[PDB]
Parts: structure tokens; sequence; C-alpha cells
């Protein structure tokens, strides 16, 4: 129902494949993250669901990620 | 150094046109969304950028009184591109020494002045604030906890790379490089001027770049001669420059100059940001010249995206409670 | 002797 830019979608696919495939000693899972694996899984679903985002509707002029 | 810098400044051969000249009112998040911040940008004028700078006649000694006389600073020995270290009082004295009396050429490009008096005297372009991963992704309460104004890694609560004061004497050269972590760079000429050489990060050029670093003939090969298309371009006093991720650049200083700028990761060229990180890995760059907490920040980027869209948190209960408390301020 | 991070500098010669 929201529209990301392909820039982002492809970025976030790159990031998830990256982070997932680092070994334990290089993964750098930070203090605030609870379950990385559960995070990796949710990212992948999200990307499936957003794979069909419209390029023109993504140009909202405000970022998806903001503090409320 | 075995190539003639002066011909590199005099030749017409670096005649690519990669830079888009823009008005500040047009540099917004829609532009970023639309273009991926892929292009270098020049704002000849600061209108609509949202920047804030110090008094126009601000001096190096002014900088030192804000950051402290005894603050240790990284300096670059121009001749060797090696790093040394001195106090800001010493640096200030070098900088105030007459051209003909300075034995060596030294450059400072790495004074990060956040959490000092200087920090509130400088503001980046607004749009950067909307996209910088530090601001939008890093747990806020950690960023806010930062007290140390130096870059001591042990005291560092977030990737302290946002606000840098660069101070360069006539003659300074910085050889070709890419900013750490594939960070993008905003860069404001307060007094003086700079000459930049720009190479786009095509796969091919990044291959040459890495090979060049691994070869160690960096004093011997002017990298811009090794590529199909390179642009040399002058920034004048009051210009603002933005450099996208991965862009390979060198910089010369034709006159004593003061510059405020800084570095930032963003959500719109992640593939490149990862490419550059991996080049640093392979070429074995010491940690100290790298983006602090790189992968940690990437984990927080993922958590934010999943949270902002789906409203499912993957932060600990405590971290979630710290964020709620700040939401209620 | 405190180790630093986020030092901007190209490689040496
Ligand atoms: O100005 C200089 O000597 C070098 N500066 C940079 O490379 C930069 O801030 O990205
Ligand atoms: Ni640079």
């Amino acid at each position: 129902q929201v529209h990301l830019t392909h820039f982002e979608l492809e970025g976030l696919r790159c990031l998830v494949d990256k982070l997932e495939s680092l070994p334990l000693h290089k993964k750098c899972v930070p203090t605030g993250i609870e379950d990385e694996d559960a995070l990796i899984a949710d990212v992948k679903i999200l990307l499936e669901e957003l794979a069909s985002s419209d390029p023109k509707l993504a140009l909202t002029g405000v970022p998806i990620v903001q503090w409320p | 150094r075995t190539f003639d810098l002066e011909e590199k400044l005099q030749t017409n051969k670096y005649n690519a046109n990669f830079v888009t000249f823009m008005e500040g009112k047009d540099f917004n998040v829609e532009y970023i969304q639309r273009g991926g911040l892929r292009d270098p940008l020049i704002f000849k004028n600061s209108d609509g950028l949202g920047i804030k700078m110090p008094d126009p006649d601000f001096t190096v000694n002014d900088v030192k009184m804000c950051v402290g006389s005894r603050r240790m600073v990284d300096v670059m020995d121009v001749n060797t591109q090696k790093g040394i270290e001195m106090t800001m009082a010493q640096w200030t004295r070098y900088y105030e020494t007459p051209e003909e009396e300075r034995e060596k050429l030294y450059n400072v490009i790495s004074l990060e002045f956040s959490h000092t008096r200087l920090e509130n005297m400088v503001q980046r372009p607004s749009t950067v604030d909307f996209i910088d991963w530090v601001d939008n992704m890093w747990p806020r309460h950690l960023k806010e906890s930062q007290t140390e104004s130096t870059n001591a890694i042990l005291e560092m609560q977030y990737p302290k790379v946002q606000k840098y004061c660069l101070m360069s004497v006539r003659g300074c050269y910085t050889d070709f490089h890419v900013d750490f972590g594939g960070t993008s760079v905003w860069y404001h000429i307060h007094q003086g001027g700079k000459v930049f050489w720009l190479i786009p990060p095509t796969a091919h050029n990044l291959e040459l770049y890495e090979n060049w670093l691994l070869s160690g003939k960096q004093g011997d090969i002017f990298l811009g001669d090794r590529v199909s298309d390179c642009q040399r371009i002058e920034l004048k006093q009051g210009y603002t420059f933005v450099i996208p991720s991965g862009w390979i650049h060198a910089v010369y200083t034709p006159t004593d100059t003061l510059v405020f700028g800084g570095n930032f990761l963003h959500s719109f060229n992640i593939p490149m940001q990862l490419k550059i990180y991996s080049i640093e890995d392979r070429t074995r760059v010491p940690n100290k010249f790298r983006y602090p907490f790189y992968y940690e920040m990437c984990w927080y980027v993922l958590e934010r995206y999943v949270y902002c869209i789906t409203n499912r948190s993957h932060l600990t209960k405590d971290f979630q409670k710290e964020s709620l408390s700040m939401d209620m301020e | 002797a405190p180790a630093t991070g986020g030092v901007k500098k190209p490689h040496r010669y």
C-alpha cells in the first residue's frame, strides 16, 4: 500500500543479503536489536510485498523513515 | 610524488561534465527520491539550502578557541599523504606562519567538531537532515548521550562523522580517494577555493581504483589519466558541493581556505555504499579511517524500515521504551 | 593512545 523507490528496494535487498551472510564475528548485531533472524525474515517478506511499488507514486517528497 | 601537479592544474584534458548546477530550493527529498543522489551537485549560491555558517571572517584561531587549544587533531603531511597529530594551538600556529616560513605542507581535513561550541554555528543543508542515516536510523537516545567532542572510539555513541572543519594552506593536495563507507559528502567553501578532480564509480573505474591502492604507486600515477573521463572543477567562495557515494576524487588548494562539510550514509545508494565498504575490507584500511559502527547502523536501518511500514519492532523492550519517552517530549 | 574512528584520510604513498 506504500510505494518505495527502486533505489530503496534494491538497496534493501542488497543490505539483507549482506548482513545475513556475514559470519558471527563480523555481523555486528547491535545492542538494541532483539532477534536479527526474525528481522531478516520480516525484511524479505516486506520486499516481496513491495516489489510492485509504483515509481511515480513513490515520489512523495517525504521519507518513509521519519521519527514521529 | 612523481607526476607534475601543475600540469594536472593546467591541462584542458579533464573536460567531462558530471556536475549539475542547482538552486537550493530544488534540492529536496523529491529530487532525492527521483534521482538517487547519483550526480554531483553545485550550488553557486546558498539560497534555499538551509545552511548556517559562522561569521564571514572567522579564522583558524576562532576554530581553536571553540574546540579547545589542547584538542588533538589529525593532520596530513601533504608530501607523503601520511597522517600525523598535533594540538589545535600548534596547528593554528602553523596556519598563521607565513607561506615562505612553513617548512612543510600540512592539511587538516578531519576535525569533527560536534559537541563543541562550533557545532551550533554550522548547519548542513536541510535535505541532508531528512536522509542521513545518523539522524533517521540510529537510536536517538544514544546519539544524544554523546559527550566526547574528539573521535575517541571508546567514547563514541554513534557514527561521529557529521560536521568537519577542514583548514588548508595554499598548495595543499589530497590524492584520489573515496570517502569512508561510501559516504556521500556535502562541502561548503567558506573562505578561499578548491579544485576538485572527479571520476565516476563505474565498475571499471572502481576496479582501477582498487588496483591502484593495492599497487602502492599512488605518488606515481595520477589516477585521472588512467580513466576515460575525468572532470576538473573549481569551487569558489560560498559554493556548496555534494558528492555522491563512491565518487573517486582528489582536491588541490590554490589559496588559504576554510571549509565546513561532512559525510552521510543514506537509503538511496546502498549498493554503492556496500561496494566501497568491501573495497576497504580488501585493501585492508585501518579501522580508524573507516565509518564507525557501519554494520551496526545497517542493522538499525533494516529495523526502522520494517517498523515504519509494518509497525512491527525488532528492537529490545528497553530500546523501544527509550524511543517512546522521546516521542513524548 | 585512545584509538579513534572516522578519521578522513586517503591512503599513504
Ligand atoms: O579538501 C581536501 O583537501 C580534501 N577534502 C575531501 O576530500 C573531502 O572532504 O571529502
Ligand atoms: Ni573526500
